[PDB]
């Protein structure tokens, strides 16, 4: 999956 | 540092000092004179006027105690840091005192000392006084 | 958790590691205090008997540190149950590492080095083959004693050198905290920090003990003189009299507490030398408490030989002891001369010289002096020396003493103190009883105006010093001009006063006078000396003649002894020894004959002491005229 | 703030050092010079040894216009206009150097004047040079 | 299937829902928003630990700026690349005809534990004769964590007589001297009548006169406020201008920010300090933040 | 709405009759501002609230801020209405105003002023106090000065003739300060009618209260306390019966001769005086503030305050004034010279000559404006001084400005009286005048010398010495020297004085001056000149001859001009010339005149004849005597004479006995006894032509008393030929003390 911005999965 | 006649001064002036009465006058000024320092001193009861500040036996005690800490330190003059570490670590363990207030302290020690001494208080050992407490309250920062 | 010391210089010293997490960190130095050390060392396998604190030779920290402000109480043994704030949050740098310093307890020495001997110059530890130097760190007389006392030395005098130099250098120190004084050796001073800073604006710490150079008298019979040794350290050897001047004297009687200088003599007088020869240059300034702290000049490479050592006589060469009392500080007084014992006659003897000689025993103050033969009259001869101590010295070789042919003793009359067991000068005029006469009064001395001065009031001062009655009384300031306050002005005794203060006068202050009018008088007692001849009023070869009671005369030739002559010519200030000589029959003047047989002893450095017969006016022949002729 | 039992206190304090004034000054500028030698880089032109007689008319200065200031202790940023526009646009002086002066000054008094230093008094004469100096050192910038 | 969360100190601000499915298509996919990812966002006003008193707490959103005379004075974090001072504060050191290209390039600007930032451009009130704020832009984002966090702006005013609000400074204390720790202190919110006369003499337009105790006039006007000494006579002096007045909403346990201090000369020399309202900024603050 | 529903009120105040000033109107408490608010106002207000009389009124808050409505502002009223809400106004509620502007009104009926004084000296001296509402307060001293103590005199009722401030003798009150900078004018009915400060902010204590004393004039009194003389000492003040001090907070000559001339000793010199007696202690002290310095009495300074201040590290004023030892010339026959008599205060009294020395002659001559000392002449002269005789050791030192800072050791017991009183002279001595001119300042210059007036030569006369004349007589620069006889030719006797004035020198007494045989003038010629008259503009030799002899005290006298010597007559030579030859020649004051003898070896012809010498001068070229003329000369017509010998003795019982005098410098001397040998009293008689000494004293023999000590250590040989050969040191000054002067007695 991809990043986001200062988030984990 | 100190130089030897500095040191001299020092401790020549020190030993007419009354240690029971000095400390207590010095803390008393300080309450007065600067009346945040109140908030430390909570338990000693009715602090709200200078005549019940100077009035305070509870202050005399720690004033005394004050003045008993501050001689030990006159003996150790070249290892202030590590004479007063347990006093440092309780004052910013403990209460969170911001160190700006030894040196105000300090100041009143210096003027109640002139008060006490009158012109024998002349300027060299004022110089050598002011370099003293400045030691001390470096030492008390942290 | 684990411990490990690192990269010390040996086993057991060196930075604090602690492994926490896996992972291994130092502890910061701020709070570490000797029983931290004593914790750290009784949780590892390394000796107990010492240990002091601070990094021995250790590099600088690095990686992280893990504790800070470590307090141990010392009643359990690991570290890490020790007391500490938390883990990590604080602001320690890796410039503050802690660490520690065990030991078995025989491999602490320390040594001085450069300077005289052992016991000056700079302090040199070495530990664990390691050696550096102390810091002046909180350096002082309070704990210099320690190390001269550690050392075998005595008190500390000061801190400075004076001989060699050229001592190596390195960069480890050791850190005093403050220790009262009272410690048998420096290592028992607390929290003692070996390395870890290399102190900055702080010089070396340095040393001159007592032992450095000490005084030394033997070869004499009297108490206080004979030849001068010095010992360095721990070794000997002889002075020379060409290096040595009054100045350090003065200090050698001062710190041997005989008091002050009274001759100091050249020569093998006392004795020649069996051993080394010491050649040193002495400087002292004059008010030294000791040889050692007067400044010293380096050994030059000659030596003088044997027969040039030097010697001194100081105040205090009269032995005095009480006898014949229950407690030692009642008996009666008892002296020697030309060695024999004997005891004093108190026919000129009050409660000041009683007072001196139990203040001498410390017996405290005076009581009483009884009369009689209160404590036994005794089997040696009685001594004829009257005293005139001022009552402020503290031993009787101190006051003035002339025994010149005292009068003869009565026998039941033999001086005697009681002990409780716990201010005029005649100035200028030569000799003790006569010339210008002052008096100390607010605090300063002053002299006496000339006017309505005459015998009769002359006549109160020299019995208030003893010496006995007046033969002149002199104005126009014939004994110099006397300085400073003027303060008695015009005099009107009755003659028979006991002291001048009871005299009809002004009062202190009060005065119509100039200092061209100063006062003086001239007493029986005073004594002078000449040789002469007939082709000169003053020289030092002659027949010898006496000043006193006012008039000159003749010494006798009979019983004359060799000290005698030595003791005459060093009293006219020509030679230190004499010899007699025939002379030719032109009587001078023909005085008369004062005293008859002279004898000087050993010590005495004119002829007033010197004891003979009691004086008695006569007529004598050329022949039993002395005629002595000086080197 | 100074309130009337302060102004009050300051009046008969600064009334009892009377004709002393200028000495005291002189005698604050000394003790501030020998005790804190960072304050002497705005003298540079000035003899700072002991006694000058330049120190002792500065001083005269310094307590002439705390004077004025006691009589204008209603209005004294108008009493001192001038001289806080001279320490704070053309001297830049620094505000710590503030407090230093008025600390040296209370030494002085309180070693010459023992019997007036009752703390009360001690209390409001800190409150008048607090005042005095954050006038003189409110332009800055 | 994943869920995407944030980490501490942030939060997700897209609508829908942050749990993504993985597709057939091997497309992330959120029944609700489809393909576009969610963004996080930084906690304004919650510090870690909350509450002249040495500060060892919470007051991430202090700023500290030296101008290049090495005057101290404050700032206050709004958000992760914008700050709040004042006007004067930025006019330090050259003439008031200076433009904001001038500004930027000669000032130093730390947060937290002394960590620099750097600036990228400064935004002056238009009116900053009379509404004496501006805005400070970072080059980047920063970091929100123990140390650093934003104090976000008031929906309502609380600048209500007797409130008390924090107010943490860098500028001098009792002795004249730049504080070397954080310190705060506890003040009212005083009523504006007693304010205004003591600094100008009268509520009325005319007859007016400068009274400042200090010598130096506020700005008082409608968008200032002032805060009076607190329980035991401390008060703020030189340098604590730029600082926030922080007020404790205890129905949401959230800081806000009500004013923005810009007299700091009173030094307890006179009575009451001036703050200028957040509220009455509040739309040019945005405007020039979206606008950026 | 008539005004009837409204209501009144005064909050905040005192009492019901003072406060801020309320109104209700339509159920609302509200104020008034102070906009052009006045007495009228107050005065219309206490009249609605029964309470009487508007004392004062008050502005901005006085009584603390109100609150709700302002009714009124910018009210004008006449000072006679009914109510506040008649007066003309803009509108109900209508203003520009704010509760920091609120007003405020103290009435009569409340405040029951009343004034006193307490704890002084008498009925109406001492401190003030005030009533105000039932409390006694006290006024501070800021702003109190001599109106407001006239105003407040008046008040009391007791004597307005002087009126000073201070609380004389009063302690410090207790309770309230009342009042403040208190601003009469001098005339106002009551202190709390003039302008003051408001009734409630003051920052005075009660070490400042205020304070007067009234009198008539009749009880302040003025001393000097503690010296020699009324004229010096501590100033003290006596008001009413309490004695006091006054302080010197600012004293200075200024105001020194202020009290000077108040107690009528001239003009202030000193601000110390001389101690000779103790003053008592006091605790009550007088303050003065500036006196402009021409004031005819101390009470006449501005605000001087008596008692209720402290002279903490300060000490006494203290002065001595020109008449403490004021100095007089009397008795003598010619201007400027004569015997002295000194005044102590108010009495006038004579001075031993054994105690007045030649800096005390220059001094004398200073303060009289008469120069510097000619001559001294000890010993009964000039008259007798008939009357009181002081015996005052003067010890003048230096040139002291005025004869009072001499300073002085006097004694206890009595000494000369009618035997030994001294006398003086002076450098201006000079009777000259202009006459036959229009105006007296141009005419013929005139002199007199002896008994008889002429004319003076113009020979030398010039520029210079016109100038000098005529600032002599009160005539400014000179202008000019017009020659021949323009003013009158000669018809008398024609003097030749030739003056020769540098020109700055203010009277023609102290130039050079030469007289003897000086150039023969005809009637013809005379001297002249004329002045601006305006004040404001700005070698010869003496010689004595003898056979195998020269330059001694006995002989033939010759005078050197033009380059050679010559003789002066014998003819008509009178004592007092002799006197001025030996006092020139130096071998004594005077001597007698001979004939001639054989002794003569040279035929000079004469150079003058007639030599005659007046009072006054101390050489002989001041001597008029005919002009020059070289003619040939006869030994009858030669002068011979000899000299006194100097060496004399006194005292002693008899002759050939006494102590040794000697006279060297104008005035006679004795010699100091250190080394004092038979050499020397062998030197002694056999210069008297006695015979040889048998005894010589020390220690205080043959007398102490006065005169110089002209010689110290005479170390003679024994053998001189004079007592002045000998080597002895330090010749004329004093060495030795007093005590001990030289003594003789020798073989007759
Ligand atoms: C209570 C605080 C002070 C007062 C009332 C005061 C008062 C004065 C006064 C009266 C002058 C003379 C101005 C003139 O003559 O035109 C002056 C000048 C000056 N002041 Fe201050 N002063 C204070 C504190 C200080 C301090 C703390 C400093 C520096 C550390 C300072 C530095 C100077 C200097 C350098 C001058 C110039 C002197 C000259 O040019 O001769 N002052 N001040
Ligand atoms: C005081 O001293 C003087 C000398 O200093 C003595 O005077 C001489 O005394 C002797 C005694 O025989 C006489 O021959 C001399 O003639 C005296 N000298 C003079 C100058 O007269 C004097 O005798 C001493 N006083 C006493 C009491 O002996
Ligand atoms: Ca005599
Ligand atoms: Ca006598
Ligand atoms: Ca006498
Ligand atoms: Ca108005
Ligand atoms: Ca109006
Ligand atoms: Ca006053
Ligand atoms: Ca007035
Ligand atoms: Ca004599
Ligand atoms: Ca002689």
């Amino acid at each position: 999956p991809p990043e986001i911005a200062h988030g984990y999965v | 540092h100190l130089t030897p006649e500095e040191k001299s001064a020092v401790t020549a002036l020190w030993g007419k000092v009354n240690v029971d009465e000095v400390g207590g006058e010095a803390l008393g000024r300080l309450l007065v004179v600067y009346p945040w320092t109140q908030r430390f001193f909570e338990s000693f009861g009715d602090l709200s006027t200078p005549d019940a500040v100077m009035g305070n036996p509870k202050v005399k005690a720690h004033g005394k105690k004050v003045l008993g800490a501050f001689s030990d330190g006159l003996a150790h003059l070249d290892n202030l840091k590590g004479t007063f570490a347990t006093l440092s670590e309780l004052h910013c363990d403990k209460l969170h005192v911001d160190p700006e207030n030894f040196r105000l302290l300090g100041n009143v020690l210096v003027c109640v000392l002139a008060h006490h001494f009158g012109k024998e208080f002349t300027p060299p050992v004022q110089a050598a006084y002011q370099k003293v407490v400045a030691g001390v309250a470096n030492a008390l920062a942290h | 958790l684990s411990l490990r010391l690192v990269d010390g210089v040996t086993e057991c010293s060196g930075r604090l590691e602690v492994r926490f997490q896996g992972e291994w960190g130092t502890i910061c130095d701020d709070g570490w205090d000797s029983y931290d050390a004593a914790v750290a060392c009784k949780q590892l396998g390394c000796p107990t008997a010492v240990t002091a604190i601070g990094r021995v030779n250790a590099s600088k920290g690095f990686g992280h540190i893990w504790l800070d402000s470590v307090s141990c109480q010392g009643h359990e043994p690991a570290i890490w149950q020790c007391k500490h704030h938390e883990w990590g949050k604080h602001y320690c740098n890796h410039n503050e590492d802690a660490g520690v310093t065990c030991s078995d307890g025989s491999d602490l020495e320390l040594r001085l080095r450069g300077g005289g001997s052992r016991c000056a110059g700079t302090v040199e530890v070495e530990i664990q083959r390691l050696l550096g130097k102390v810091c002046d760190r909180g350096w002082g007389l309070k704990e210099a004693d320690v190390v001269c006392r550690q050392l075998g030395c005595g008190s500390a005098l000061k801190t400075s050198y004076q001989v060699y130099s050229k001592i190596q250098a390195t960069n480890t120190w050791l850190f005093l905290s403050s220790c009262n004084g009272n410690e048998t050796s420096l290592w028992d001073c607390k929290n003692w920090q070996w390395g870890g800073l290399t102190c900055d604006h702080y010089e070396e710490a340095k040393i001159t003990c007592s032992a450095h150079r000490e005084p030394r008298l033997v070869g004499g019979d009297i108490p206080c003189s004979g030849r001068v040794e010095v010992k360095h350290g721990d070794t000997w050897g002889s002075i020379c009299d060409s290096d040595f001047s009054l100045e350090a004297a003065s200090v050698l009687c001062r710190e041997l507490q005989c008091g002050t200088v009274v001759s100091i003599l050249g020569g093998a007088h006392f004795g020649e030398g069996n051993g080394q020869i010491w050649a040193e240059e002495f400087q002292c300034e004059g008010h030294e408490s000791h040889l050692s702290l007067c400044p010293v000049a380096p050994r030059p490479e000659g030596t003088c030989s044997h027969s040039r050592d030097v010697g001194v006589v100081c105040s205090r060469y009269t032995e005095i002891r009480l006898v014949n009392g229950k407690t030692p500080c009642e008996g009666r007084v008892e002296l020697k001369t030309l060695g024999a014992w004997g005891s004093l006659c108190n026919s000129h003897w009050d409660i000041e010289d009683a007072h001196v000689l139990c203040q001498q025993l410390k017996c405290g103050v005076a009581l009483s002096t009884p009369g009689g033969a209160r404590f036994g009259k005794g089997n040696g001869q009685i001594w004829r020396h009257m005293f005139h101590c001022t009552g402020t010295e503290q031993h009787m070789g101190d006051c003035p003493v002339t025994a010149l042919g005292a009068s003869l003793c009565p026998s039941e009359q033999v001086a005697s103190v009681i002990c409780s067991g716990n201010q005029l000068r005649l100035v200028n005029g030569g000799g003790r009883c006569a010339g210008r006469v002052e008096i100390y009064h607010e605090g300063s001395w002053g002299t006496i105006c000339d006017d309505s001065w005459d015998l009769s009031d002359a006549h109160v001062v020299c019995r208030q010093l003893g010496c006995g009655e007046a033969i002149n009384a002199t104005g126009s300031a014939h004994f110099g001009e006397g300085t400073g306050p003027i303060w008695l002005d015009e005099m009107k005794c009755n003659g028979k006063e006991s002291r001048i203060w009871q005299c009809h006068s002004h009062g202190w202050g009060q005065q119509n006078c100039r200092h061209k009018e100063d006062a003086g008088v001239i007493c029986s007692e005073f004594m002078s000396l000449r040789l002469t001849s007939e082709a000169s009023r003053e020289a030092c070869a002659g027949r010898l003649e006496v000043f006193y009671n006012g008039a000159w005369g003749t010494v006798g030739k009979s019983s004359m002894s060799e000290t005698t002559v030595g003791v005459v010519c060093r009293q006219l200030g020509c030679a230190d020894k004499g010899k007699i000589n025939p002379a030719s029959l032109d009587k001078a003047m023909s005085i008369p004959m004062w005293v008859d047989n002279v004898q000087c002893p050993k010590g005495p450095d004119t002829l007033w002491q010197c004891p003979s017969s009691p004086w008695e006016k006569r007529l004598a022949s050329p022949s039993e005229e002395t005629w002595i002729t000086c080197d | 703030v100074l309130s009337p039992a302060d102004k009050t206190n300051v009046k008969a304090a600064w009334g009892k050092v009377g004709a002393h004034a200028g000495e005291y000054g002189a005698e604050a500028l000394e003790r501030m010079f020998l005790s804190f030698p960072t304050t002497k880089t705005y003298f540079p032109h000035f003899d700072l040894s002991h006694g000058s007689a330049q120190v002792k008319g500065h001083g005269k200065k310094v307590a002439d216009a705390l004077t004025n200031a006691v009589a204008h202790v209603d209005d004294m940023p108008n009493a001192l206009s001038a001289l806080s526009d001279l320490h704070a646009h053309k001297l830049r002086v620094d505000p710590v150097n503030f407090k230093l002066l008025s600390h040296c000054l209370l030494v002085t008094l309180a070693a010459h004047l023992p019997a007036e230093f009752t703390p009360a008094v001690h209390a409001s004469l800190d409150k008048f040079l607090a005042s005095v100096s954050t006038v003189l050192t409110s332009k800055y910038r």
